[PDB]
């Protein structure tokens, strides 16, 4: 079926000092798809969690939810100066057979982009 | 005791729900014609997925994720077979092709592939398994190589 991974990768900007505020939720709109099942893309609102992290979320793109969560972050990272999201879109067929090894790091480099805000 | 604590119990237990039900909707957004209601070992074969990489930890090959709940295509296997160890802990429990776990029967990984003379299996296991997302745990569980004996 039509799976993919939203490739999201969070740093922090240094244009301005992010709040403590914005980390939570940011951290929150995360562990939206975060559950038993991947508990490995876990955030907490802390910078060691948020700043320079790629996070692979499985989705069936046949569902609306990649959107809407893809919708989160756009909507997140517009009101936040202090944190950069960047997105790309890759099949999960072609994700699978990419290396273990920096796999979200080529998977950004080869995934379709979405937005850089 | 107190009502604080009552207060504190069903917050508690709310966080509860709202992650078994977050794993529940997720399982049908991946699997609409998923007949009935995911039950614990399809979370598990799920889960097992992700921290595999989507790879058969026995093969090496590429799991298609729409097939996951095909009767016969993937297996949930125990890496140390039950029959010695009796244990059916999550941390004894992998993913595999169901083509791939046919010919095991009840040896260990390292038995299987041949790990005494350090055969190129053995090492590209051994490799998919430190790379996962397992436990560390649960992979020298599955790496283990003696028994009591």
């Amino acid at each position: 079926m039509a799976f993919k991974r939203a490739i999201i990768f969070t740093s922090f900007n240094g244009f301005e000092k992010v709040s403590r505020t914005e980390k939570r939720r940011l951290a929150k709109i995360i562990n939206a798809r975060v559950s038993i099942i991947d508990e490995y893309l876990r955030a907490k609102d802390t910078n060691a969690s948020l700043d320079g992290q790629y996070r692979a979320f499985l989705f069936n793109d046949e569902s609306p939810a990649m959107t809407e969560f893809l919708a989160k972050l756009k909507a997140f990272a517009e009101s936040c100066t202090g944190i950069s999201i960047d997105a790309w879109e890759i099949e999960e067929s072609e994700y699978v057979r990419l290396p273990v090894e920096r796999r979200d790091f080529l998977a950004a480099a080869n995934g379709k982009e979405i937005f850089k805000i | 005791k107190s009502f604080k604590d009552r207060k504190m119990i069903e917050k508690m237990q709310e966080e509860n729900r709202k992650d078994r039900e977050k794993a529940a909707a997720k399982f049908r957004e991946y699997f609409p014609n998923f007949v009935g209601e995911p039950k614990s070992k399809d979370i598990l074969k799920l889960r097992l997925y992700e921290m595999q990489h989507g790879k058969c930890l026995y093969s090496g090959k590429e799991i298609n994720l729409g097939r996951l709940n095909e009767k016969g295509y993937v297996e949930i296997d125990h890496a140390l077979p039950f029959s010695r160890t009796w244990d059916d802990s999550f941390n004894n429990k992998v993913l595999v092709l169901g083509s791939e776990n046919q010919n095991k029967g009840n040896q260990t990984p390292y038995e299987y592939f041949n790990g005494k003379d350090n055969s190129r299996e053995w090492q590209e296991f051994k490799a998919r398994v430190e790379t996962s997302r397992f436990p560390r745990s649960k992979k020298q569980r599955i790496l283990l190589q003696k028994f009591d004996e």
